[PDB]
C-alpha cells in the first residue's frame, strides 16, 4: 500500500525528480493535520460496533425486503455475512484514514468485490446504502466536538467522507 | 514499502483488527519525527549537486585507478564518469525520499533490491559506493534529529552493500 | 529478487466463515487421529485425489506411502513427495506454461484461486530462479499453507460452497484439468468424429 | 444439508467410493425415521400459532424487563414483539424442517450458523430464545420417535445458545 | 447438497413458509418408494464394472477412430482415463439415485465438465455415447425381475433413465 | 475399517461435533441390519467346506488349463489346490467378517487392499477368483436381506476384481 | 501481547530485518505516550473500589433484576455480588495493564480472547459488563491525553462485548 | 519422457542450472549408444510382421484355451484374433520407438502407465504379453548393444507385466 | 515475547494485583532512559556490518583450525552459514534492547540453538567466542562520546552486555 508520503515519493521516483519545495510544505501541512488525523481514527474506530449496528438496523428498517424470508439479509448465516462486511469496509476506511490514502481500501478491500456481490447476488445497491448510512454516523462522530481540543477538522472529514463514497461506488 | 504507516496498517490488517492505541502511537511517533525528515529532505536536496561532486571525488581520490584504468565498469572517460555520478546521485535522491517517508522503504524498493546483481553482473565494486556514501555522512552538515535519520539511512544503505 | 508485488482480490477464504459442519465441509484426514490401515488408505487417497485428481497404478508412490504410513514423514511431507514426483512434473508442469502451472500449485497447495494474472505472474519466474523444489517449499512453508492445513493434514479446496446454495464454485479438478489448449493443440486434438 | 442421505454420499465421494452397505443401511435408518419425522412436522406446523403465541408469553413471564425496558433489542413497544414472535417463528419453522429433512441441516444453515453474531450483535440475549425452546420442548405434546427426534432438535438449538 | 427432502426444505425456506399437507403427503410416497430406490442403487453399485466396460466396449466398436493410433482413447493411460471418467459419472448418477436429486451430480461431477473436455480435447459428444450405453444396461439390471420382491419400479427407473440424461447433455 | 458406526462417528469427529440425529438413523439403519447379517455370517460358516469346495471345482470346471497346466501359478497338483481352496475360503471367511461387520471394512482391510500386486506377482488370474464368487453367490441359499447384503460383499469384491 | 515495542520486533524480525527508523519512530511514539499512561495507571488504581463498586452499583441500577432473580448467573445472593464485584475489577485491572504496557495486549491476552464463550456458557450478559465500563469511562476523572488512552481500551472491551 | 536428452535438460530446468559437463557426458552416453538403438530399430521394424505373428503363435501355443473359449477377452474367432496381433504389434512398435529415443519414455508414455487398468477391466492376462515379448527376445536376432538396448526395453515391459 | 513493560505486567496479573506505586516509578524511570535505549539499538544497528565482519576476522585470526580445510567454517557454504549465524545473534541482542527485555532472544535465537549446534558439529565455545567480540565492538560503538547528547549510559550498557552474555552462555 501507499501512505500520503510513500504516494508521493513514488511519483517523483518516476521523474526522477528530488521534492520540490513545495512538495515538501504540502507534507509539511500534512504532519500538522496530524493529530486530528489520528483523533478521527480513535473516534471512529471507537464507536465502531455503534456505527456497524445501527447503520444496519437503519438499512433493514428502509429496506425491509432484505430481512423477509427470501431476502439477501435472511438466515442468521447471511445476517452475519452482511454485518462482518459492513465492519470490514469501515475497518478499510479507517486503514486509508489512517494512512492518508486509498490505496490500501482500494487494493486489500474493494477490489473484486462488485464482482463477488454480482456472483452471489448480494445486491450491490443496498450494500452502497448501508455504508452511506455508516459514513453519515461515522462523520458525526468525528465532529462531535465534546471532550476534545477545539479545531477545524473540516478537511480531515472531507477527506473520510471521500474514502466512504469511494467504498460505496465500488460495490454499486 | 516499509514506512511506519504502512507497517501499522499492515500489521492490524494481517490480524484482521481495527487500528488501537498501539497504532496510534506508531502515528505520533512518526509526526514526531515528520518535520525534521522534511527538513533533512530539503537540505540534501539544496546541496546536492555539491554532495553528489564532492562524494564522487572521494570514490576518485580512494580509488584512483577507477580513473585511469580502461573498462566499461570504470571511469577513465567521460562516459564513466557520468555513470558514476548518476549513480551516486540514485543514492542521494533515493535517500532524501527515506526522509520524506519515514522508513527504509525507498531505498529498500528503488535501490537495493537487486543491486547486488546488478554490481556482480557489471564488475562495480560496492566498496566504491561505500566511500561516496561514507563522504555524504561526513559532509551533509545535518544536525539532531534529522542528522540521526539522515545517517540511519546512509548506514543502512551502506551496511546493505558490505 | 523479491516476489514481485500484487494485491489480493475479494475471495471466500479471505472472511469469516461462520462454518458448521455439514456434508460440504472437507473431510479433514489428519494423521493425528491415530489412523488404522484401511483408514490411512483413505488419507492417502485424498492426497492422490487433491493433488493429481487421480493416481493410476502408474503415478502412485508406495515408498513415500511405506514412510508416511510408519511416521517417517508428515502429510505435508508426503504431499510434498507426490509434488515433486515424476506424475506431477510430467502431468502438470511440461503440459503447461509457467503460468498454469502456478495456478494448479496454488489451488492444489493453497487450497484457493489465484488472485489474478498478476499472481500467477509473479511466482512464475520462481521455478527458473529458485528452481522446481524451491517453488513447492515456498508455498508449503508460507503462512497460509501452514495455518489452514498445518503438517498433518491433508489439504482440500477451502469454502468452496455457502450454506443453503445449490452449487458451489466449481471444483479444482474441474475447473483445471491437468492440460488446457497450449498442449492440446500439440496433441492434435480436438478429434472430428462421425 | 447435513442429513443421512447426504452424509453418506459425502462420505463416499470423499473416498472416491461406490455407495456400498454401509450407506444402505444408512438410508434404512433414514427410511425407519421419515414417517415419524414427517408426523412431527405435521404435528408442529397445526399448532405453530399457538406455540410461538405460548412460547413468547413463556418468555415475557419468564423476563418481565423485556416488556417494560425501552430500547431497540426489547419488545415493550409493538414493533418489539412482532421481531420476538418472528425470532420464535423461525425457530419453529426451522425445526419443522429438520424433522423433515432428519437432520440439524435446516438449523445448522439458515439458523444456528452466525447466531453467536448476531445475538451480541443486536443485544439480544440467548436465554430469552432458551426459554421459548423449553417452551416449545414442554408443550408440543408429540410422543415416541417424533418427540425423540424433535426434541433433539430443540436441545440442539438450546446447546448451540449455551 | 440436496437430497429429495431438503430440496423441498430449501423452497420452503425462501418462502417463510411450512411445508404444505400436500408436501409432506408427497414425502411421505417417497418414503414408501426407498427401498426400491436402495434396491436401484445397489443393483447398479453391483454391476458397476461390466456396465462400464461393456459400454465401453459398444462405445470403441462403433467409433472406431477413439482407438485408432493417434485417437482420443488410443495409447494405455488415455484409454485408462476413459474408463476411469465412465465409472465416475457412473458413480456420481448413483449418488443422485440414493439421495433422490440431481444436485450432487451436478454440483460435484457435472457442472463444468463441458468445459473440462473441451479444454483437454476429449470429444464431449462421443462421453455422452458412452453414457447412453451405460443408460441402457443400467436400466435393464435395475428392472431385472429375477431375485426380488416383485414390484413395479417405473418410477425410480424414469428417475434414473433422467440423471443419465442430465449427465449425456452435460458432457456435450 | 468401515462400518456404520464408525463412519458415523468419523464424520461427526472430522466436523468436530457431537452426534446428532443423523448419526443416530445410522445406528438405527445398522441395528435393522445386524441380526440378519449374523445370520447370513452363521450360514456361510456352517456351509463353509461345501461353499469352498464347490467353488474351487467350478473353478477348475470353467478354467480346465488350471487343473492340468504345469506351473506354481497353477492347482495342477495338489499343492496348488491346496493353495487354491485355501485362497476361495479367505474370501469366504473375510465375507462373514463383513456380514458381522455390517459393511465392507474387513474385506477393505484384509483382503482388497494389495490384492492387485498379489495377482500380478504370483501370476494368478483375478478371472478365478470371480468364478468362485459366483459360485458362492448362486449356492450359499440365503434369502432377503441375508442374501442382498451378502451378495452385495461378493460383488464389491468381484468388482475390485474387475 | 500487543504493544507498540514487542509489534515492532516481531515485524522485522518476521522479515529477518535489523530494526530501522521506522521502529525506532514506534520508539519515539511510545516514549512519547508512555509517562501518560502510567500516570492513568495510578490514577485508576488509587480510585479502584470506588470506580468497582460504583460500576457494580450502575449495572444493578441498570439491570435490577440482576440482584432479584435467583440464579448461578445473577447477583441476587452475596456469592453472586461478589462474583461480580471480582469481574468488574477484573476489568478495571487488565485496562491499568493496558496503560501500562501501551497496548491492548493485556486486554487481548487476559480477557478479550474467549470472553464470547464465557458469557455464553455461564449465561452471563455482555451487556451487564458494557454497562460497568461506561461508568468507569465517566468516572475515573482523567483528562487528556490519560483520559483518550484510558478510554480507547475501555471503547476497546466494549466494542468486543458488542 | 524418460530419455537421456530429456531428463539431463529436465534436471537442469529443475534446478534452474546452465547445463554444465555432467550433462554433456550424458550426452556423448546417448551418443555411444544411438547407433546401435536406431539400427536395431531398423531390424525390428523390417522383421516386424514375421515377429508379431511368431509372438501371437508363442501365445496361442502356449495358451491353447484363447483360442478355443469363446468371450470378448479371448482370440477364439478373427476379431480376438486381430485384437490379439494388434496388441502385440503395438508393444514391438513402442518397443522400436524406445531404440529410437534412447529410454523406456515411449513404453512409459504409450502403454505402460494405465496398462494395468486396460488389462483388469478387459480381463486379459499379463501372462499372454509377457509370452510375447519372451519370443520377441528370442527371435529378433540381434547382437551386440542392439541386442543388449533392445532386451532391456523387453524385460522392462516383462517386469512391467510380472 | 515481552517488552519491559509487558515483563512488569505480566508478573502483577499472576498476583492479580495493580502495579503498586514503586512499580510505576520503576517504569516511569525506564521511560526516562528511553532516548539512550533508542541510540543504542541505532548505533549497534548503524555498526552490524563491521561489528560482524570484524568480530569474524578477529575469530579467525585466534582460531585457525576454525577455517582450515576440514574446520568448521571451511568452504564458502559453512563460512557464509557462520557469518549468518553471528549477524542473527546480533540482530536479535539489539531486538532485546529495543524490547528491555531478554524474551525476544531466549524465545526466537537461543531456542535450541545449543541443540543444534551440536546436533551440526559447530563447535559452541568457538561461537561464544565470536559473540564475546561482537559484543566488546557493539559496546565500545555504543559508548563513544563523539556526534551525540552526552550524557551516562552505563545503565543501558550494562543491560546491553548482558544480553551478549546471555547469547554466549547459551551457545555453550
Ligand atoms: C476533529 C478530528 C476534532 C478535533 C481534533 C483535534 N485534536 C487536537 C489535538 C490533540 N488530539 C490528540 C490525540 C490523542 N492523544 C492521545 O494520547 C491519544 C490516544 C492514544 C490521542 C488520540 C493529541 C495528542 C492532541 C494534541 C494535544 C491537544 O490535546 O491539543 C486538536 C488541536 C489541533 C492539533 O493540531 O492538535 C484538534 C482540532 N477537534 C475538534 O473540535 C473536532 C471535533
Ligand atoms: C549512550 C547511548 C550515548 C548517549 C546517548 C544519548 N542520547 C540522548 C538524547 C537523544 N538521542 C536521541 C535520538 C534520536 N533522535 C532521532 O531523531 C533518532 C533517529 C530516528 C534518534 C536515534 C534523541 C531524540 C534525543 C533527545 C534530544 C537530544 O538532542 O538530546 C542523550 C541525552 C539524554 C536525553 O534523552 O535527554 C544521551 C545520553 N550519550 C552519550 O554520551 C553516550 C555515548
Ligand atoms: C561510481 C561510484 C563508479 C562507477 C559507476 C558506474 N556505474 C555504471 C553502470 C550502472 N550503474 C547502475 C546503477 C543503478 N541503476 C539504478 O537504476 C540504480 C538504482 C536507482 C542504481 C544504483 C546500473 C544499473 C548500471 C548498468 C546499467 C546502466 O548503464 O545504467 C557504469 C558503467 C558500467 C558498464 O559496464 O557500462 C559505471 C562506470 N564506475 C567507476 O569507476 C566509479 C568509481
Ligand atoms: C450487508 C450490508 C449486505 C449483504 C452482505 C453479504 N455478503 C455476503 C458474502 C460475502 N461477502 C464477501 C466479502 C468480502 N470478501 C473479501 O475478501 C472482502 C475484503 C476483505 C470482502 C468485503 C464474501 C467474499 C462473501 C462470500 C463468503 C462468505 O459470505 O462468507 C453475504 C452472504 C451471501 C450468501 O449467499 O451467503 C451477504 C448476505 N447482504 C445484504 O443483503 C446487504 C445489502
Ligand atoms: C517380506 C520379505 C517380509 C515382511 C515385510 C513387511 N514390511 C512391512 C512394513 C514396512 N516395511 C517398510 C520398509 C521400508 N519402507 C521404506 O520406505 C523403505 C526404505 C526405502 C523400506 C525398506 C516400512 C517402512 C514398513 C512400515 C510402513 C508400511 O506399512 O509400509 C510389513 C507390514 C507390517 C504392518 O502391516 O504393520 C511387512 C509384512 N514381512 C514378513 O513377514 C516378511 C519376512
Ligand atoms: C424474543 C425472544 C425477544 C426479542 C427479539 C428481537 N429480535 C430482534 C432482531 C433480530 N432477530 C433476528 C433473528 C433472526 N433472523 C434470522 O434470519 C433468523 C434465522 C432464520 C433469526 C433467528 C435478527 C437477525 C434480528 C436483527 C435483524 C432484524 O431486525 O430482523 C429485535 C430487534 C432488534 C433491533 O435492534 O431491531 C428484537 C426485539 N426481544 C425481546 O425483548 C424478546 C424477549
Ligand atoms: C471416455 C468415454 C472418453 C474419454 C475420456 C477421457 N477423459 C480424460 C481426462 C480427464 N477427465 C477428467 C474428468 C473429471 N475431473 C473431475 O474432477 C470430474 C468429476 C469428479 C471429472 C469427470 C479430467 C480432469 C481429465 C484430465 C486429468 C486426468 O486425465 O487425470 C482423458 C485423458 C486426457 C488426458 O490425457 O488428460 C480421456 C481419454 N476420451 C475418449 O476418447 C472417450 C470418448
Ligand atoms: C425395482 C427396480 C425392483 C424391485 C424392488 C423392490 N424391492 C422391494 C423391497 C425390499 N427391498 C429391500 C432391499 C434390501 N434389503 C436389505 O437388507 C438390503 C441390503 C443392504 C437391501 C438392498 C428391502 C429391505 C425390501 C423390503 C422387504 C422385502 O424383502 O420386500 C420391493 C417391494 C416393495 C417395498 O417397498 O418393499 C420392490 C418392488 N422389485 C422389482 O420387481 C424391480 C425389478
Ligand atoms: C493377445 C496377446 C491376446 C488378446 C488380446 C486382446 N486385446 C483386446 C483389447 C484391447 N487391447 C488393448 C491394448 C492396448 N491399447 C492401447 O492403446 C495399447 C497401448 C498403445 C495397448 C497395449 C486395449 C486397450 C483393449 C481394449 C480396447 C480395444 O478393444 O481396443 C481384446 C478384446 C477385448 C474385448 O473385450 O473386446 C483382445 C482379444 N486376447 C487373447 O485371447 C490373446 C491371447
Ligand atoms: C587474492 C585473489 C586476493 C585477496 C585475497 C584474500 N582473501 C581473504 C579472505 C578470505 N578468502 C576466503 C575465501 C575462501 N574460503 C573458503 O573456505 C573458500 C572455499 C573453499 C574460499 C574461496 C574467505 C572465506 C576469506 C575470509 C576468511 C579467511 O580469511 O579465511 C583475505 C583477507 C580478508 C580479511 O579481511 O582478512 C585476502 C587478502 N586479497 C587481495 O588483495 C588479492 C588480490
Ligand atoms: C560462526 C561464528 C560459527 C559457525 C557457524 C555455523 N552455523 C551453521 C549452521 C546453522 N546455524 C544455525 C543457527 C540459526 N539458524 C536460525 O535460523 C537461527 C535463529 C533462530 C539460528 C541461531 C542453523 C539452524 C544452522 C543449520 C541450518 C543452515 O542452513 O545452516 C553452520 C553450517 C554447518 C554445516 O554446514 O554443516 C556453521 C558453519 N561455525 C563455526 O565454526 C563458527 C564457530
Amino acid at each position: 500500500m501507499f501512505d500520503v508520503f510513500t504516494r508521493v515519493v513514488s511519483q517523483a521516483d518516476a521523474r526522477g525528480e528530488y521534492l520540490s519545495g513545495s512538495q515538501l510544505d504540502a507534507l509539511s501541512a500534512t504532519v500538522a493535520e496530524g493529530n486530528k488525523r489520528i483523533d478521527s481514527v480513535n473516534r471512529i474506530t471507537g464507536n465502531a460496533s455503534a456505527i456497524v449496528s445501527n447503520a444496519a438496523r437503519a438499512l433493514f428498517a428502509e429496506q425491509p425486503q432484505l430481512i423477509q424470508p427470501g431476502g439477501n439479509a435472511y438466515t442468521s448465516r447471511r445476517m452475519a455475512a452482511c454485518l462482518r462486511d459492513m465492519e470490514i469496509i469501515l475497518r478499510y476506511v479507517t486503514y486509508a484514514t489512517f494512512t492518508g490514502d486509498a490505496s490500501v481500501l482500494e487494493d486489500r478491500c474493494l477490489n473484486g468485490l462488485r464482482e463477488t456481490y454480482v456472483a452471489l447476488g448480494v445486491p450491490g445497491a443496498s450494500v452502497a446504502a448501508g455504508v452511506q448510512k455508516m459514513k453519515e454516523a461515522a462523520l458525526d462522530i468525528v465532529n462531535d466536538p465534546n471532550g476534545i481540543t477545539r479545531g477545524d477538522c473540516s478537511a480531515i472529514v472531507a477527506e473520510i467522507a471521500g474514502y466512504f463514497d469511494r467504498a460505496a461506488a465500488a460495490v454499486a | 514499502m516499509k514506512t511506519p504507516l504502512t507497517e501499522a496498517v499492515s500489521t492490524a490488517d494481517s490480524q484482521g483488527r481495527f487500528l488501537s492505541s498501539t497504532e496510534l502511537q506508531i502515528a505520533f511517533g512518526r509526526l514526531r519525527q515528520a518535520n525534521a525528515g522534511l527538513q533533512a529532505a530539503k537540505a540534501l536536496t539544496d546541496n546536492a549537486q555539491s554532495l553528489v561532486n564532492g562524494a564522487a571525488q572521494a570514490v576518485y581520490n580512494k580509488f584512483p585507478y577507477t580513473t585511469q584504468t580502461q573498462g566499461n565498469n570504470f571511469a577513465a572517460d567521460q562516459r564513466g564518469k557520468d555513470k558514476c555520478a548518476r549513480d551516486i546521485g540514485y543514492y542521494l535522491r533515493i535517500v532524501t525520499y527515506c526522509l520524506v517517508a519515514g522508513g527504509t522503504g525507498p531505498l529498500d524498493e528503488y535501490l537495493i533490491a537487486g543491486i547486488d546483481e546488478i554490481n556482480r553482473t557489471f564488475d562495480l565494486s560496492p566498496s566504491w559506493y561505500v566511500e561516496a556514501l561514507k563522504y555524504i555522512k561526513a559532509n551533509h552538515g545535518l544536525s539532531g534529529d534529522a542528522r540521526d535519520e539522515a545517517n540511519s539511512y546512509l548506514d543502512y544503505a551502506i551496511n546493505a552493500l558490505s | 529478487l523479491p516476489l514481485l508485488n500484487y494485491a489480493p482480490k475479494s475471495q471466500n477464504v479471505r472472511v469469516e466463515g461462520y462454518e458448521i459442519g455439514s456434508e460440504e465441509k472437507p473431510v479433514v484426514f489428519t494423521t493425528e487421529n491415530i489412523l488404522s490401515s484401511s483408514d490411512m488408505d483413505n488419507l492417502i487417497e485424498a492426497a492422490y485425489r487433491q493433488i493429481f485428481f487421480h493416481a493410476f497404478k502408474w503415478d502412485r508412490e508406495k515408498v513415500l506411502e511405506s514412510q508416511l504410513r510408519n511416521g517417517q514423514i508428515t502429510v505435508r511431507d508426503f504431499v510434498r513427495g507426490l509434488l515433486l514426483s515424476n506424475t506431477f512434473r510430467n502431468s502438470f508442469y511440461e503440459k503447461n506454461s509457467n503460468y498454469r502451472f502456478v495456478e494448479h500449485c496454488v489451488q492444489k497447495i493453497l487450497g484457493r484461486d489465484v488472485y489474478s494474472e498478476r499472481e500467477k505472474i509473479a511466482w512464475s519466474i520462481v521455478v527458473a530462479t529458485k528452481g522446481y523444489q524451491g517453488l513447492i517449499d515456498d508455498l508449503l512453508n508460507s503462512d497460509e499453507y501452514l495455518n489452514n492445513f498445518g503438517y498433518d493434514t491433508v489439504p482440500y479446496q477451502r469454502r468452496r460452497n455457502l450454506p443453503g446454495r445449490e452449487a458451489g464454485e466449481l471444483p479444482f479438478n474441474i475447473k483445471s484439468p491437468r492440460y488446457d489448449a497450449y498442449h492440446r493443440r500439440q496433441l492434435g486434438f480436438p478429434q472430428i468424429v462421425w
